[PDB]
């Protein structure tokens, strides 16, 4: 008979907070990004860059809280970052992804986006279908807040990605966080909702690699023109790549 | 040194 442990809530009021502190549901920053434009060769490049390098911010001020996350040398703490951030922006954005029409509505019709969107920034439907598909399949699981910050942070402190130092270290964090989210699905999430749920968000997880490569390739597309690259930011180049 | 920013966003 497994419990949630004093150390697992603790966890879990850590991530929830942590979350609080960089999710404005309000949307009140998006004022401040370039303007959207609808009539157009990639009109909505310099809303959407704006969009994701705020959103690469907000991905860092969580990272920097996910307790353990702080014990990981600087150069992991950049690895871990760089390799998640489009996979983390991908889960956090569902939160404002809406069934009603395939879109994520952050508030306002300007700041209500949608496959055409995503296509003005310069990205195709080998990218747009299957985050699409999986937006639609990550709301269905109907997270409870404490599953969705757990995932987010599951996702950062990932062993495998590629040039990572402390493997062993960033296993340990991770196990903690997974354990912690295994035993919150047993005690807190209610049948037939909680069947599979672990197995399913794991699955997500593995979605978002295949989404991130995808990313990867349409943004290194996006990039090769100096041009689109100009109308990027610095945080953007520096994270996605140059 | 490479990454100035992600970096100073980083630190305590
Ligand atoms: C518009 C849909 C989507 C979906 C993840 C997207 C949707 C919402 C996002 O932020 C919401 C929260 O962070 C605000 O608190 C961020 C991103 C996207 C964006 C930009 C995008 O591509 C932009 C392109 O990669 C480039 C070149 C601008 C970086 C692809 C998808």
């Amino acid at each position: 008979r497994p419990k949630l442990s004093e150390e697992q809530q603790h966890i879990i009021a850590i991530l929830l907070d942590a979350h609080h502190k960089t999710y404005d549901p309000t949307y009140a920053d998006f004022r401040d990004f370039r303007p959207p434009v609808r009539m157009s060769p990639l009109s909505m490049l310099p809303h959407l860059a704006d969009l994701v390098s705020y959103s690469i911010q907000k991905v860092i001020g969580f990272a920097k809280m996910i307790p353990g996350f702080r014990d990981l040398t600087s150069d992991d703490q950049i690895v871990l970052l760089k390799s998640s951030a489009i996979e983390v922006i991908m889960l956090r954005s569902n939160q404002s992804f809406t069934m009603d029409d395939m879109s994520w509505d952050c508030g306002s019709q300007d700041y209500k986006y949608d496959v055409t969107d995503v296509s003005k920034a310069g990205h195709t439907l080998e990218l747009i279908e299957p985050l699409i598909k999986f937006q639609v399949g990550l709301k269905k699981l109907n997270l409870h807040e404490e599953e969705h910050v757990l995932l987010m942070a599951i996702c950062i402190v990932s062993p495998d990605r590629p040039g990572v130092q402390d493997a062993k270290l960033v296993e340990a964090i991770q196990d903690r966080l997974s354990n912690t989210l295994q035993t919150y699905i047993r005690c807190r999430h209610p049948p037939p909702g909680s069947h599979q749920l672990y197995a399913k968000m794991i699955q997500k997880l593995a979605d978002l690699r295949s989404l991130n490569e995808e990313h990867s390739k349409q943004y290194r597309s996006l990039s090769f023109q100096p041009e689109n690259s100009m109308k990027l930011t610095p945080l953007v180049l520096e994270v996605f790549g140059n | 040194k490479n990454h100035p920013m992600l970096m100073n966003l980083l630190k305590d």
